[PDB]
């Protein structure tokens, strides 16, 4: 007996913008 | 402006629109440290010990939101030092400042913490990171000399150098009666 | 004893010159940490324009 | 404007048994 | 007498410095002006001569023989340890 | 001023907090530090190392 865990590959999408002098 | 703040730095305001606006010292979720910036997901994840949801779906409209033009900033090369030394947010520069008078506003205060018999090993390690950037042949051995006035035997080093500094006056005073003592028994030699 | 004697001098002047290379080794630590300081101060600084994609990691 | 893939984890399970002599 | 002994120990403090003496010198002549105005004008003169005349050569060449002051000593006393020695070595 | 000896109340079930307690070290100079500065300045953090 001989009980595994595999890894299997994802993913999430990010989306990310400026803020012109931090205001 | 600018103040000193402590590490680790972490801000995250959920916007209403759905979004999220990120400052923080460290990355998380592919998001670059130090630039603020406004975030989306389009599935549900935990980022910086915090769950970022996927927005509703919107409608649009005709937008009002305003657009500022961009602006580069250049900094005085040790603005975290003048920030530390005072305690309190402090101005450091104009927008539209020249190189000569930027430099020319914190020169005098900075010259004047200079190298004291009493924390020598401390200073020696403020001047490597001073001078990592600029010269990282010389921040590694300063670093060294650093670490063998502190660490190397219990420190007696640093204890010999720091005692021998604050003798220098008495070692003068001798020094000079010796001489005293040399010219008269020279001279008390000549026929 | 001429060895004594010999061993006496030798000792002094081996005594002297240990002191004479100290004072030179701290004279000229002194001075280049100094000076360095000095050019640490007047460098150019970093500069900042908010742009994100610049600062991207993958 | 920034678009990025952010890896998120997962696992599948896989047991294994022996064959005594390889028969 | 109280008002004056509040930023006396601070004030001295601001000492002259081997890395900014011309801007020192302008400050003393500003801080001097009111009080003795032929001294002012003396001073804003010495200063002008360290950061103006040729390049500033002047004002580089102070600036570093100020830096130097430990070395300079440093070798003073190794001219006196072989000065005694030669003169002893002299004497019948 | 006057200190005046308060009129007699009934007693009613309390809401009131009850904080822990909590000893704190100060640097020995904290008076020199606090004066050279002419400003309020942080001395320490509740649970900082001597
Ligand atoms: C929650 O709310 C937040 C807001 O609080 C939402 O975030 C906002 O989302 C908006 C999307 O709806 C983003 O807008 C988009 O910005 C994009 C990037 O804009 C910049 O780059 C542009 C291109 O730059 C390159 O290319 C040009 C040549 O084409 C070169 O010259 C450059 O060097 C670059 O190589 C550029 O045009 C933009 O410039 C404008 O803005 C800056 C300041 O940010 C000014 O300095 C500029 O002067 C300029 O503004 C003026 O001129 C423009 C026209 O040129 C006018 O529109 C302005 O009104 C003003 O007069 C930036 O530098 C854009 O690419 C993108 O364009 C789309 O839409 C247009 C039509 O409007 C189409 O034609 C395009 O094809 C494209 O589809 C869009 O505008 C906001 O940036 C973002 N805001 C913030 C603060 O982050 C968030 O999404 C919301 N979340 C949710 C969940 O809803
Ligand atoms: C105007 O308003 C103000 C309020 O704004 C009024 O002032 C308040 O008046 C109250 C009286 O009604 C005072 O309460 C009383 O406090 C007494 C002292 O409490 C402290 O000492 C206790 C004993 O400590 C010794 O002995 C123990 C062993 O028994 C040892 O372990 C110790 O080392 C000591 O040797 C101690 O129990 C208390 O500890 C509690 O409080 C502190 C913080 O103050 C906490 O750190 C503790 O963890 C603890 O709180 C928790 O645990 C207790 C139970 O143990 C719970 O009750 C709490 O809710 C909490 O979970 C203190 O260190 C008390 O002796 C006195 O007890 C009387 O009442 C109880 C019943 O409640 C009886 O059983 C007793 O027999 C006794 O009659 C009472 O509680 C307030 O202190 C005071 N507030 C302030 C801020 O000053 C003022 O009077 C008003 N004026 C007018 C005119 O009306
Ligand atoms: C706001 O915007 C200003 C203007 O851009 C910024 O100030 C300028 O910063 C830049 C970049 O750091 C500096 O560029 C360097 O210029 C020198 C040559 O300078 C000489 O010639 C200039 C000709 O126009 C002249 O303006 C200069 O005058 C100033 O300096 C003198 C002497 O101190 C002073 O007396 C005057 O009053 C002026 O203050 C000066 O005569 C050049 O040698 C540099 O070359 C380096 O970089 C290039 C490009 O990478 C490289 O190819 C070279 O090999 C070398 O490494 C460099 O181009 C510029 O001098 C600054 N100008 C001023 C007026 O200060 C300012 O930083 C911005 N402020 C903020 C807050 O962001
Ligand atoms: C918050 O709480 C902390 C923890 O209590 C407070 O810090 C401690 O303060 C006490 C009281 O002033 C100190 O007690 C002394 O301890 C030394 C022995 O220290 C050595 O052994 C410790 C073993 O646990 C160890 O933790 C120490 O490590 C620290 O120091 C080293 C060296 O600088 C450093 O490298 C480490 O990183 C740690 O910082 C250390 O190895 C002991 O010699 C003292 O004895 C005196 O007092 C007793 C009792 O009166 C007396 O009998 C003796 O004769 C002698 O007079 C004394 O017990 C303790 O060292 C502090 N601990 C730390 C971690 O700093 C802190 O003050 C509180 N903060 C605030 C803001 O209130
Ligand atoms: C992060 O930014 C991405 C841009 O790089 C966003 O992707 C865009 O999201 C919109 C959502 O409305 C997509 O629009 C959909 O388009 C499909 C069909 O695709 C075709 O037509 C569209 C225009 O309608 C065109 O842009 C495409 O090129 C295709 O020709 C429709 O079925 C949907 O109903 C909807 O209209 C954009 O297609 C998409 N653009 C790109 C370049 O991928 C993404 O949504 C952002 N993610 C987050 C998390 O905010
Ligand atoms: C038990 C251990 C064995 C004993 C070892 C010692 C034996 C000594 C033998 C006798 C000889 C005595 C020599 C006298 C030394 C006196 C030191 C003087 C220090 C001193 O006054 O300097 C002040 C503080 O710096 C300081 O005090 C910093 C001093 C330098 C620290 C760094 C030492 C490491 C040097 C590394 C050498 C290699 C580097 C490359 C060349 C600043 O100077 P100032 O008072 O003029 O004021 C200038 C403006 N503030
Ligand atoms: C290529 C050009 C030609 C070369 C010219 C130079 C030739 C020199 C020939 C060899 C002789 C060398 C002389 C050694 C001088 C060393 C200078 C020492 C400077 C020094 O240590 O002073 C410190 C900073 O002041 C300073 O550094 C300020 C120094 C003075 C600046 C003003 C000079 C103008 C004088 C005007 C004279 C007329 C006025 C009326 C009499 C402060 O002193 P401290 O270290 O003891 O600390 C006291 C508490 N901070
Ligand atoms: C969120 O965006 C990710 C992008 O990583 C999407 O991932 C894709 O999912 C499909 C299945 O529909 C796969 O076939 C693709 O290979 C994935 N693309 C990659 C890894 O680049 C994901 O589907 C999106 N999630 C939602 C809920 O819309
Ligand atoms: C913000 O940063 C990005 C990346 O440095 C700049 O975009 C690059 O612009 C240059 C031309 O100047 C192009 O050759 C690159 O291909 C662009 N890279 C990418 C990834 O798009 C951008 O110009 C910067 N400034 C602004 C105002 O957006
Ligand atoms: C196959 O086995 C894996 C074991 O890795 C299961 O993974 C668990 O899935 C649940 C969701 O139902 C998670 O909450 C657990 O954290 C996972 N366990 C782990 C990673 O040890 C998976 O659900 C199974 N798949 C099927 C289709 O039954
Ligand atoms: C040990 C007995 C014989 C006394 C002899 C005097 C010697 C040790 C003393 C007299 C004056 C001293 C010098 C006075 C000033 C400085 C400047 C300081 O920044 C570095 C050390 C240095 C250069 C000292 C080194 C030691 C010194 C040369
Ligand atoms: C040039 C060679 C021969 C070395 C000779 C040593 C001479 C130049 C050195 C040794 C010690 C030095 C002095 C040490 C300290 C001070 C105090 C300072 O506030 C003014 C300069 C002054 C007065 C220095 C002038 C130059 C000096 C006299």
């Amino acid at each position: 007996s001989l009980r595994m865990q595999h890894p299997v590959p994802k993913y999430v999408e990010v989306n990310m913008t400026s803020i012109p002098q931090g205001v | 402006w600018a103040e000193a703040v402590k590490e680790p730095f972490v801000q995250v305001n959920p916007l209403k629109n759905g979004s999220y606006l990120v400052l923080a010292s460290s990355t998380d979720c592919q998001i670059p440290p130090y630039v603020p910036s406004i975030v989306t997901v389009n599935e549900t994840t935990s980022c910086f010990g915090l769950d970022f949801k996927r927005p509703l779906v919107a409608e649009e409209r005709l937008s009002f939101e305003p657009r500022l033009p961009n602006l580069q900033l250049r900094l005085p090369h040790l603005v975290g030092i003048i920030a530390k030394i005072k305690g309190i947010k402090i101005e450091v520069t104009s927008s539209g400042e020249s190189i000569k008078e930027q430099i020319e506003r914190a020169k005098a205060e900075l010259l004047r913490l200079d190298i004291h018999e009493g924390d020598t090993p401390a200073w020696i390690q403020q001047l490597a990171a001073a001078t990592k950037d600029v010269w990282p042949a010389a921040a590694s051995a300063l670093q060294g000399i650093g670490n063998f006035l502190s660490g190397t035997a219990q420190g007696i080093f640093g204890t010999a150098f720091s005692l021998l500094g604050y003798l220098k006056p008495i070692l003068i005073g001798v020094g000079v009666i010796l001489l005293v003592i040399l010219i008269f028994k020279i001279v008390s030699w000549i026929p | 004893y001429t060895c004594c004697a010999t061993s006496s001098r030798v000792l002094a002047w081996i005594f002297l010159v240990c002191i004479l290379l100290i004072i030179v080794l701290v004279s000229c630590f002194v001075t280049i940490s100094r000076i360095q300081w000095n050019k640490d101060i007047q460098v150019l600084g970093p500069v900042i324009d908010w742009n994100v994609t610049q600062r991207a990691v993958y």
